[PDB]
DNA sequence: TTAGCTCGAATCGAGCTAT
DNA sequence: ATAGCTCGATTCGAGCTAA
């Protein structure tokens, strides 16, 4: 009957590094390879009563009472230097290739059946597509999450180091690339070939991706927050930690990989959002909603389900989703 | 001895002994299906009560860990101000019209979830009743989470018949609903024989595997499933 | 012609024939089971179809009465006077404490009878989610009126299994809930041809009977029994 | 009637160990022995629900209110530095001899018998086709387990250390001897040659095994992984351990034996899906799949049986498989 | 050490706020300047 | 209450039909 | 959707043992 495998693992492709965050002066990023780190540093926050009240602390004495105990804490902040406006960021991504076969598979006929779906797949229409859209991601600074949304000038480089060096020099300018439209340009195609060849398994690719951001002298940056424990002092409270690896303020590779993943234009609802991450049910974390509901028929496993059990092949879009999914890569299967 | 099983669980002993101080030992090891979970060297002047109560306590915190794991998610009945709380309802689902929420004054009472980021709508005691009753969770849906989602589906072209340990969660004794097998066959108006087919061991040539109707309703009348 | 079957109704024609006017004519007589309730003269041109609308209103008649006279009992939820009804339900027992009652203001809310002579309970918002929850009636509810107590009791000893004509009320074309044999087997999660073998009438061999938790889980799917 | 001994403990042959891993740049690899040790660090992990839900969790507000709410972790994760592109791998294997000597045995006669089949095995074909197959298992970087995967280029270097000081060095392609196919190499029939000398007893073997992969700039490397206790909160719950001997990332002694154990091709299934570790009932946990069935008379129990106690000797790769699981040692025997 | 704008006298920019946008009781221009201005300087506006 | 086992009888699924 | 069939396999009840 091939009925789904209950361990249905698989590792993930495009496979990015922590993004690392150093500081300078625009007109000299050519020279930016000496460009002095920027570090996590300690300030001290004070606040007052800002959020909302549960209808019992809205009494004015008690409010006044809350004003005069503020909440003193102490806050990781990464600044830039006064005299330097510009932002580099520099990680390194690796595209695999292998994206239809698990990682752990309990049916063989299942993987069997699975694999010969994704080869259709890739005869039909290869990693073209995806990869374009891919390359699109890394060529506008979706990476540079909230350094780019103030940023006059956004220029990404990324480089094609075969051994050790570098074979391909692409160099972008990340807002005439917008957030929204997955065009086509002679660079972008170039890429794409690039990470198609890398998804395929036709070749290794490694790319160094560095992307400098115009913000501004002693302008805030903000990479990648971590967790509190929550068990010291409330006056050395410390509500926000930075991420950082040797006193260089770095973004997590997940979310570097996370805003790379974010090619899915093809879920039910409109396209105000524009594209979102391909994840399974379309979660977005800043909505809180999820597109792509298991309801409306039109969710990874849903569509998965259909394509390789019983031979119900979506539309070419949807198989893009599904493709991009297990590029993404995840523990599918009944746990 | 012989392995001692209580519902899912079973204690079985090692085959060779050993001599722990001057007295004859076997290794007591506790098993949840496949998942060993705790061994005891225990004397072999033990009876089998003596054995399952060295264990009891750790198939209890089992018990507790279960609970509290599956537990249904509950909603909450609020005023306008949403501060006090009028009535709380364990529901098996959640409603599909729930989004995020903070309530009003322009609707008298707001039925929210107890989770911390609270989703809700407004609602009249007409409707708050009738989502409570089509909503509400049975006194053990605790259970339903220890067993798979493809034995617990209404979908009869998706649905596998139970086998015999995950009959034993909710049969036996020593299972989690605490009905005997009898009671159970008198629930769905079976033969004790018959039913006693359906959670036989491996080690047996006689096995019923239970229908789609018998295992709902077995769900239904033993307080798991679609019970409200 | 044929004798129309449409659910626990029979619309047989008589042997002989006559002729009123010039064109031919026959005796349509509709049945309830063992019960006679009209006789219409039809000419023979009418196809089945027809002789079934010529019929159809006695039969939306007959189901009008059997939904008001069998309807369940009412619940009102009123303040701590009386007048305004908050929130009703349909229940298909009431409550084992209620008691002869006018609501007091040292009480906020009371669950009173929708019968004059109101019996009533002080109850709190929870209590009275929980009482909706257990005592609540299904929307089809009022069928159980038309079939016999023993075959829908829940005591399996003083059960009796419900023969063609009593299972043709709650499945078929032409039963009280309008759901096919196909689909009431696929909520019974077996194959339409077993059903049709219960639903299946005169034709001695291969005819069996339905069991327990399948009647009783099919009563739970279709809205009549078992629903609250 | 020579009834099987009631215990059959073996001891452990080709034991190696933990294997250290560090990190530096390529083309300085001959000078590798200052290199900085991979550190394991934490990190912060936010994702959503991407497994399949029970069919109850389908519901969309659970699903969305799942999102709203995201499970936090914080994990090890194990990183090169983001100035260095080589991963280097060093562990050490001792070959000993005396395989078909139990460590524990409860039956004079069945362990002469036992020993009169291991020491006619050894007469008629000696450990030069095991040897052959372990050699190719340290030649093919298999202990890189997932360090080898999207490698660029990956080498190893085996050095054989006879009183503290190399006696003979190898140096393999690591990326051109595969890991499906056991060929013939004149370097490789050297190491073999040393490896069955040191399974014939007949010579001290100690080898320095020693491996360098292009993984990437500051690119994610895998050590082995820990349980978790589960002890903690939901928030911070560090959900990934990983292992480090003293303060160095690294990989389990007996995932490096699993890794040089890879040669069973004679399983009763199609070897086109690879070699796999000699195990009884030839287990592999990643697939689900028990190849050599007891149900078919191929497993180790059976075959070692008959060619013992019934003189009923298998084919030559079947006593190969047993005489490999006799050489990895287990505790064998019923109870 | 105060609060001007007390949420009792209807003058806090939350209450201004849920009147504008759900009840559609727009203030005066001055009170909706000061909501835009506290949508201007940010927030984690939004309890549960 | 657990844990089974025959033995004839009724039921079950999946093939076909007919109307 | 109604209405009904055959045929081999599975279930079912009421005896029974076994503890």
């Amino acid at each position: 009957i091939l009925s789904t495998a209950s361990v249905l693992a698989f590792e993930r492709k495009l496979d990015p590094s922590d993004a690392l965050m150093s500081a300078g002066a625009w007109a000299q990023r050519d020279a930016s390879q000496e460009w002095p780190a920027v570090t996590v540093r300690e300030k001290s926050v004070r606040g007052t009563i800002s959020n909302r009240l549960k209808t019992k602390d809205r009494d004015p004495a008690k409010l006044d009472a809350s004003i005069q105990s503020p909440n003193l804490q102490t806050v990781d902040v990464a600044n830039l230097p006064s005299d330097a406006d510009t932002l580099k960021v520099r990680f390194t991504l690796r595209v695999l290739g292998g994206a239809g076969t698990p990682s752990a598979c309990n049916d063989a006929a299942y993987r069997d059946k699975l694999l010969q779906t994704v080869a259709t797949y890739v005869n039909d229409q290869g990693f073209a597509e995806l990869a374009r859209r891919y390359a699109h991601n890394l060529a506008n600074a979706r990476f540079l999450w909230r350094n780019r949304v103030g940023a006059e000038a956004v220029e990404v480089r990324i480089n094609h180091i075969r051994q050790g060096e570098v074979a391909r020099a692409w160099r972008f300018d990340a807002l005439a690339i917008g957030l929204r439209d997955f065009k086509a340009d002679a660079e972008l195609d170039a890429l794409a070939e690039l990470i198609a060849s890398g998804l395929s398994g036709s070749g290794h690719v490694l790319l160094e991706v560095v992307a400098f951001a115009r913000i501004g002298d002693g302008q805030e940056v903000f990479p990648s927050q971590e967790l509190i424990l929550d068990k010291g002092d409330k006056k050395g409270q410390k509500s926000k930690t930075l991420y950082s690896v040797r006193d260089a303020a770095a973004i997590h590779s997940q979310k570097i990989g996370n805003a790379l993943r974010t090619i899915d234009t093809w879920y039910p609802d409109e396209d105000g959002l524009g594209p979102i991450a391909v994840e399974p049910y379309g979660s977005v974390t800043s909505q809180g909603k999820a597109y792509r509901q298991p309801k409306q028929k039109l969710d990874f496993y849903t569509l998965l389900d259909n394509w390789v059990l019983r031979d119900e092949a979506p539309a070419v879009e949807q198989q893009h989703y599904v493709i991009a999914n297990l590029i993404r890569g995840g523990v599918f299967g009944e746990a | 001895m012989n392995a001692i099983h209580i519902g899912p669980f079973s204690i079985t002993p090692a085959a060779r002994g050993l001599h722990y101080g001057g007295l004859p030992h076997h290794q007591w090891t506790l098993y949840y299906g496949p998942r060993e979970m705790a061994i005891k060297t225990l004397p072999d002047s033990y009876t089998s009560s003596e054995v399952r109560d060295e264990f009891s306590d750790i198939i209890a915190e089992f018990v507790i860990d279960a609970r509290h794991r599956y537990a249904p998610d509950v909603l909450e009945l609020v005023n306008s101000d949403g501060d006090a709380v009028l009535a709380r309802v364990a529901v098996s689902r959640l409603p599909e019209a729930l989004s995020g929420c903070i309530p009003d004054d322009r609707f008298p009472y707001w039925l929210l979830t107890a989770s911390r980021p609270r989703l809700g709508l407004p609602v009249t005691l007409n409707e708050y009743t009738a989502l409570a009753v089509e909503l509400s969770a049975p006194p053990l849906a605790w259970i339903t989470g220890l067993l798979p989602g493809e034995v617990l589906t209404h979908d009869a072209e998706e649905w596998r018949p139970p086998t015999s340990w995950e009959l034993r969660h909710v049969v036996g004794e020593g299972s989690f609903t605490g009905v005997s097998g009898a009671a159970a066959a008198a629930l769905l108006g079976m033969s004790a024989t018959n039913f006693r087919k359906y959670t036989a061991g491996d080690s047996a040539a006689n096995r019923q595997k239970i229908s789609f109707a018998a295992w709902h309703y077995l769900l239904d009348r033993l307080g798991v499933k679609r019970a409200s």
